[PDB]
RNA sequence: CCGGCCGGGAACUCAAAGGAGACUGCCAGUGAUAAACUGGAGGAAGGUGGGGAUGACGUCAAGUCAUCAUGGCCCUUACGACCAGGGCUACACACGUGCUACAAUGGCGCAUACAAAGAGAAGCGACCUCGCGAGAGCAAGCGGACCUCAUAAAGUGCGUCGUAGUCCGGAUUGGAGUCUGCAACUCGACUCCAUGAAGUCGGAAUCGCUAGUAAUCGUGGAUCAGAAUGCCACGGUGAAUAC
RNA sequence: AAGAACCUUACCUGGUCUUGACAUCCACGGAAGUUUUCAGAGAUGAGAAUGUGCCUUCGGGAACCGUGAGACAGGUGCUGC
């Protein structure tokens, strides 16, 4: 380690990648969250399903 | 040498903007390869229905990645120009590289 | 089942050796997928078995299985009163799968080494129809006609 | 022991610190935090690190440059 | 000349090639045999060569990639009777009682939700 | 022999009589027989005296059997005597590297209890 | 430089675009002649071809006011809002659902070898060097049929161990380390050395499965700072029995 | 619940605020913002620095901040009978 550098943790911690959760957009749910979409996966659902999402579709592979 | 690869959603249609590149490139000039296939991207998806309990069941999604590959051997730099930027591409992204 | 037939695939006779018998024995014998293991073991078996007994190879197994093949198999069933055990005279198929069948618990069950011996071991009081294969066998034709008339 | 190349301590409780290293040991000072790894200059001085409801007393000794604050804090009462 | 077959089984991809001659076994530029032959599918790709004809009649050139074991040996094998055709395919209609002008359709079937394999049910409590 | 050890490690291969030994285990009864310069298959009593006189300096090297158990138990009893919460679960009798206790702490708690 | 490597051939593989074929149709027999059925033919595929998608009218005033919306009710200087630490991970217990064992078809050591599907820019990170290893420093190539994670394992060839709480097995615990992050303290993962409990195959009872399935061994992803024996996906090996 | 070390997290013991964390809306003053400090566990309160910009009609106004006012905001609170 080293001298002063170090003791410089006067940061708000809101700088951490361990800090923001990743809630999903429309509806604030911290569950469920796909990062493709940035939704929890009802909304995906309810979008998808109503084809508003483009070039997404069911699969029966 | 000059070449496109081409991204879309629908393979009719990739397709129509890989036929306009070839009838394009020998109306202004020549030296085009067509559509290389190349394997497709399947982007598949699984989520959990229920807004509440129930993981039993869930629904599969899919979203296929359909990609072309044209390439122009072309040296027939003055209407290279031509074949470029006039193209809208079928509405679906192309990329255009050296 | 009670409605549509079965009736499987006839599997593959055993390379070289040339017996389709011996390749289904292997193919009960078999552990967890491992066909490998199974024609590793079988031949080290076969040869242990017909260097002991000094007889030929096909005939050693075939000779040790006749003993311990009964004519018949007994049947849990009820119609009347409180269950009865029934006999029922084997399929001459089942007859030789029952045979084998009886083979890998017991070669499981003896104090022997390794299963290339273990089970060459069997067929050896098989073969001398002296050891577990016959006690097995000759269960059966005691029970039965104390119940015979049952379906 | 572990936690790599050494490791962390806390600043607004190291000016307390020096305090109590400088005029000597006075009472337990009452901090939030539990954080920091005792190193010898913690020793012989009175110190009150939370267990989520109270400070409790710890006062400093030899090895406990072994030892974070935190250690000797009970955060689950027992029958 | 040259009498071609192709073949699949699993997904694995095979070419075979013949011509007449006292044909060693060549895969993928080196012995079938020097890939453990003794084991890798033993007798099994030399059926065209058992049931309707000898071996040493034919030369054959063999490039096939993946499967395992019997992942790799049913291409080659469907390949090869396809390419058993020195004059005309007739002991085809020979090799169809046997049944090896007829690959097995088979393939792994997926994973599906709820399932702890593909026909494997988890257990649940009471009934 | 004893080895310079307390433990007579008789009729093993070399590798297992020094494994047998407290406070060598599979890596360090490598480690120790290949200072030696002694061979792993060969049984350990058989081999001639003055290797086993090389084994008999070189075991003593490396802290083993009841100088190692006493030190262990003095920094647990040192540690517990301090009042830190993982040593307290030493004397508590409870999982001390954070295993659950809900279920499964059967090894450590011990027998089931009324 | 005899390495698909470099011309070249694009034959052929694969890929992905477009298509064909199988319809009880071909024949025979049986069957109320009709419907239908059995058997065979030919054929790569034969009697719903296999899988998947696709869930009738309605049932439990089922579940969900914590995804969201919302009738009504209530608090609105507190049941709101912000912030630190703690708790959600406790433990005499009981149960469910999983993982790993109790071994010799196996352990342990060396050599040897075929995959299939993925993902990747505040990413994945070769190669090269350094370290006991975990890992560390320097650092190409690629927004991907290319480059990277990435060197698939069971398997196979030789050798050792020989029935033992073991060269089986790993719990627990000690010491000494690495990695992420403001932070490893209650409360992370992981390495190394050492320790080597229980267990030598489980009562009554009970679950799954009819063919690339059961079984068994690997790999991958989503989630993600770091987090897996879970879930989700892929393939390797691969059955038994159905009167 | 497709990811509880803080955050997440709702709850507790503690520290705080009450037109508020977020909307819609007025007035008044201040560019927004980039630097640094003491006291505090931090939130924070309490500072010194500096900067003082695009449209303008010379009362400005839009981007945006701080303070105050009242209409209000808020609730993973309750009721799935």
């Amino acid at each position: 380690r080293w001298n002063a550098v170090l003791k410089l943790q006067t940061l708000p911690r809101d700088s951490s990648p361990s800090r923001q959760r990743n809630r999903c957009r429309q509806t604030g749910r911290p569950h469920g969250f796909l990062r493709k979409f940035g939704l929890s996966r009802i909304k995906v659902r309810e979008a998808a399903m109503r084809g508003e999402i483009p070039g997404l579709k069911k699969a029966s592979w | 040498r000059i070449r496109i690869r081409l991204k879309a959603f629908d393979h009719r249609l990739i397709d129509q903007a890989t036929a306009e590149i070839v009838e394009t490139a020998k109306r202004t000039g020549a030296q085009v390869r067509g559509p290389i296939p190349l394997p497709t991207r399947k982007e598949r998806f699984t989520v959990l229905i229920s807004p509440h309990v129930n993981k039993d069941a869930r629904d599969q999604y899919e979203i296929r990645t359909h990609l072309r590959l044209v390439d122009i051997v072309e040296p027939t730099e003055k209407t290279v120009d031509a074949l470029m930027r006039l193209d809208l591409a079928a509405g679906v992204d192309v990329q255009i590289s050296l | 089942p009670r409605r549509r037939v079965i009736g499987q695939r006839k599997i593959l006779p055993d390379p070289k050796f040339g017996s389709e018998l011996l390749a289904k024995f292997v193919n009960i014998l078999m552990v967890d997928g491992k066909k490998s293991t199974a024609e590793s073991i079988v031949y080290s078996a076969l040869e242990t078995l017909a260097q002991r007994s000094g007889k030929s190879e096909l005939e050693a197994f075939e000779v040790a299985l006749e003993n311990v093949r009964p004519t018949v198999e007994v049947k849990s069933r009820r119609v009347g009163g409180s269950t009865y055990q029934v006999p029922v005279e084997v399929r001459p198929v089942r007859r030789n799968a029952l045979a084998m069948r009886w083979i890998v618990e017991a070669a499981r069950k003896r104090g022997d080494k390794s299963m290339a011996l273990r089970l060459a071991n069997e067929l050896s009081d098989a073969a001398e129809n002296k050891g577990t294969a016959v006690k097995k066998r000759e269960d059966v034709h005691r029970m039965a006609e104390a119940n015979k008339a049952f379906a | 022991r572990s936690l790599k190349k050494g490791p962390f301590i806390d600043l607004h409780l190291l000016k307390k610190v020096e305090k109590a290293v400088e005029s000597g040991d006075k009472k337990p000072l009452r901090t939030w935090s539990r954080r920091s790894t005792i190193f010898p200059n913690m020793i012989g001085l009175t110190i009150a690190v939370h267990n989520g409801r109270q400070h409790v007393p710890v006062f400093v000794t030899d090895e406990m440059v072994g030892h974070k604050l935190g250690e000797f804090a009970p955060t689950r009462t027992y029958r | 000349n040259q009498y071609y077959g192709t073949g699949r089984r699993k997904s694995s991809a095979a070419r075979v090639f013949i011509k007449p001659g006292n044909g060693k076994i060549v895969i993928n530029q080196r012995s079938l045999e020097q890939y453990f032959g003794r084991e890798t599918a033993r007798m099994v790709v030399r059926q065209p060569l058992e049931l309707v004809d000898m071996v040493e009649k034919l030369d054959l050139y063999i490039t096939v990639k993946g499967g395992g074991i019997s992942g790799q040996a049913g291409a080659i094998r469907h390949g090869i009777t396809r390419a058993l055709m020195e004059y005309d395919e007739s002991l085809r209609s020979e090799l169809r009682k046997a049944g090896f002008v007829t690959r097995d359709a088979r393939q792994v079937e997926r994973k599906k939700v709820g399932l702890r394999k593909a026909r494997r049910r988890p257990q649940f409590s009471k009934r | 022999a004893r080895i310079a050890g307390i433990n007579i490690p008789d009729h093993k291969h070399a590798v297992i009589a020094l494994t047998s030994i407290y406070g060598v285990g599979k890596t360090r009864s490598k480690a120790i027989l290949a200072a030696a310069g002694i061979a792993e298959d060969v049984k350990i009593s058989e081999l001639s005296e003055g290797q086993i006189d090389t084994l008999r300096d070189e075991v003593a090297k490396f802290v083993v059997e009841g100088d190692l158990r006493r030190e262990i138990s003095m920094s647990i009893k040192r540690l517990m005597d301090l009042g830190c919460y993982r040593g307290l679960r030493h004397r508590r009798g409870l999982p001390v590297r954070g295993q659950r206790t809900k279920t499964n702490a059967r090894t450590r708690k011990g027998p089931r209890k009324p």
